[PDB]
RNA sequence: UUGAUUUGGUGAGAGG
């Protein structure tokens, strides 16, 4: 129950965010843009997986 | 009532305050709900059951 | 009234780049102050160098199109972003690369000087598909801190640049991630304290240590004025 | 009497001794299960979450 | 004291033999270590019988379920109680009020 | 350490034969006389045994070769100590 | 030897204060003379 | 490397035990570290003095209750853990209190020694009723740090106590409320500095600037594990 | 060879 919810907030989007559709190098960028308050954790963005 | 009663003590109407985390020192996002809960000890007491 | 200082008991160096820092015994509700306090100086206050500019012919902006390369012109800025430069002397230089040739162009392939050098030659730039193509982009180190997004780069500058010049993330910081857990440890009596594991991978440039040491010199040298 | 050195005497007869949890009205096989345990300050089992 | 009520644990609070409720009116001369003291005023107060008086206070003891019931004083040295009103505090009270 | 015993369980491909052999290596190391064909990291019997098996060195044909070993053994120290 | 230990002890796990001792004893109970 | 150093500028005292410090000048983003940082040491980890052991004459157990007063012994043992004292050489004292009559009895009443400052001449204990009663308590106050309860130091205590010496849980963290926030610095040349406005709330015992040096202390000297190794 | 009694059974109430 509470872990469904943090997923569901987690992985979700909204139409403007901080952060909205710029590029990233990487997920571990993405955790550090998330962290230092450069982004939000909802906002689209291309980012390159492997 | 409740919203007026809350605007005569200086507290924001919707019930919900920002709350920051002691752990990390900042915000949660989406301000959380504070108030008073008339909380009760029923006598189902763990030492007493181990 | 007399504290308990830990001992650094465990380095399980992964790879090159890699650490984990197991640390014991410290009191309750310790580790998440030093872990948080090392994590906010690690993530946005470190100084380091990397490349911020980069001028390349050919393209007009950033949503243009350079013949003979299978990726584009975002893969060629997010693979730049990728290389980690170390600059000694200085502290804004401008660096020159020129390839021509069926094969892929990687980081020995550029035009150094004295002070500059690459920490990962084999790091891929872009590859090539015609032999008569010629790549050049003039790439351009400055040295800050932490991290700058090229989002808020571009709302900050107004001088107009010329036509052909890129914007990049700046990352600064020569860590890329850095999370730590907090356990609990246990003195004989006491089982209330907490063990500290700090979870660390950097790029090339620097030891992950020496990033942690880094960092609390910098806390240690902030705090230096008000003590005892 | 609980002295000083029986505690170490036991984290070393804990560590790698399962034991097996069981609610009360166990229904299917999945409520008994198999656990290692970690030892708790405290008077109440902690129970991961999931199970 | 339930900060969000109904008003109803006034009623349970007095009902419910826990609290020292007083019989008849008056002022106090609280000795109350022991026992609460309480002058009667004279209209409620017989005219043989001068009469004044002297409410116990059960201290620490057992309850049915191994709980403590106990009575506290809530009224001061020298303060005016009506018939009705209430004096010592039991278990799970405040001034007559209701606090589980 | 032993979170999961799904590789001895594989090397053993029964999964309730893998208590029968692990339980009867235990033994053999906890009476037991016997020393471990492992490095031990202070895990008890019970993780050596299936720390044995999980690496292919211990099953139930090497058992009892082994103890087919010791009963020759014991053969030849009777013969060779009294004959 | 053949004597024994039925004397009522605290039971096992709680502590406490002895606040009240009530001894309506076999009338003979004195110890000393405190009776 | 372009960084600076911070310094307390201004320390105001709002009243005695509610105040506020500055904090100026700090780097870009530091301000939450720090604020955190000394939010966390500063709730957890400050020396003050508290009442540990109650004696008083004719009283066996706390839950009795005593000739001539109001609250009940429990409640004297509450309002007494309450208590707010400032020690400044020894670290071990016995305080003395001696009434009767008629009224309330304040902590001001207590006969106290030189080195010992009772800073709420306004706390209640008691309320004596009767003219012929009297209370003679005889307090211990020790000093330590956080939390230790009367079940842990029920064995803890090696030096052999005598027995009727009723035992008052410690409670010696003297700062109960701390908030800090980062404005914007006023600096003549710079705009991308703050300031550190932490607003403590203590009890009364406890100097701010002392406290904010000995939290930074403990800081500094848990740092030096990472300083110095590795 | 160094010590002891509820389970038994009923009724009532409670927890998950």
């Amino acid at each position: 129950q509470d872990v469904v919810l943090g997923l569901y907030y987690m992985t979700r989007d909204c139409v403007n965010a901080k952060g909205e559709g710029m590029v990233l190098t990487g997920p571990k960028e993405a955790e550090r843009l998330y962290r230092s308050g450069l982004a939000s954790l909802h906002a689209r963005v291309k980012v390159r997986i492997t | 009532e409740i919203k007026e009663l809350l605007k005569l003590g200086d507290l924001p109407t919707s019930g919900q305050i920002r709350l920051y985390d002691g752990r990390t020192g900042e915000q949660f996002e989406r301000p959380v709900t504070v108030g008073y809960m008339y909380m009760l000890k029923l006598n189902h007491l763990v030492d007493d059951k181990m | 009234t007399e504290f308990l200082k830990p001992r650094l008991v465990d380095i399980e160096q992964v790879s090159s780049t890699h650490a984990k820092v197991t640390l014991e015994p410290l009191e309750r509700g310790f580790g998440h102050t030093l872990g948080n306090a090392l994590r906010r100086i690690l993530l946005s206050s470190m100084p380091g160098c990397a490349v911020t500019e980069v001028e390349i012919d050919g393209v007009l902006h950033e949503y243009s199109t350079k013949e003979g390369v299978q990726e584009d012109i975002l893969e060629i800025l997010l693979n730049l972003k990728g290389l980690a430069v170390r600059v000694q002397g200085k502290d804004e230089v401008i660096l020159t690369l020129n390839k021509s040739g069926i094969g892929p162009v990687t980081a020995a392939d550029i035009t150094h000087d004295g002070d500059v050098e690459i920490v990962k030659p084999q790091h891929v730039i872009c590859h090539l598909t015609d032999e008569n193509a010629s790549i050049s982009m003039r790439i351009k180190v400055q040295r800050g801190r932490g991290y700058v997004p090229a989002s808020t780069r571009i709302h900050s500058e107004e001088d107009e640049r010329p036509i052909g010049r890129l914007l990049v993330d700046a990352c600064y910081s020569p860590v890329e991630r850095i999370a730590y857990n907090v356990e609990a440890a246990r003195v004989e009596q006491r089982t209330d304290l907490d063990k500290l594991v700090i979870e660390m991978e950097t790029n090339g440039t620097i030891d992950p240590e020496e990033a942690i040491r880094r960092a609390a010199t910098i806390l240690a040298e902030q705090l230096e004025a008000f003590v005892d | 009497r609980e002295e000083a050195v029986v505690w170490d005497i036991l984290d070393e007869v804990i560590r790698e001794h399962p034991v097996l949890l069981n609610r009360a009205p166990t229904l299917h096989r999945l409520g008994i299960q198999a656990f290692e345990p970690v030892l708790i300050e405290g008077k109440a089992i902690q129970l991961h979450p999931l199970v | 004291k339930p900060l969000v009520g109904t008003g109803m644990e006034r009623a349970v609070a007095v009902d419910s033999g826990v609290t020292a409720v007083a019989k008849r009116g008056g002022v106090v001369q609280y000795v109350d270590a022991s026992r609460i003291v309480i002058k009667v005023n004279e209209d409620e107060m017989y005219p043989g019988e001068a009469g004044i008086d002297i409410y116990n206070l059960t201290k620490y003891t057992r309850s049915n379920q191994n709980t403590c019931i106990n009575q506290m004083p809530c009224v001061s040295l020298g303060e005016p109680v009506e018939r009705g009103d209430v004096l010592a505090d039991g278990p799970s009270t405040d001034l007559g009020e209701l606090a589980l | 350490a032993r979170v999961t015993v799904q590789d001895a369980v594989e090397k053993i491909g029964n999964r309730f034969d893998l208590v029968l052999v692990a339980a009867r290596r235990a033994r053999q190391m906890q009476v037991g006389g016997k020393d471990p064909l492992v490095p031990e990291e202070n895990d008890k019997t019970t993780v050596i045994a299936l720390r044995e098996i999980e690496e292919g060195l211990i099953n139930n044909q090497i058992l009892d070769v082994r103890e087919r070993q010791e009963q020759q053994e014991q053969e030849a120290a009777e013969l060779q100590a009294v004959t | 030897s053949d004597v024994k230990d039925s004397s009522l002890r605290v039971p096992n796990g709680v502590s406490g204060t002895v606040i009240d001792v009530q001894v309506f004893t076999r009338d003979g109970v004195e110890k000393d003379k405190r009776a």
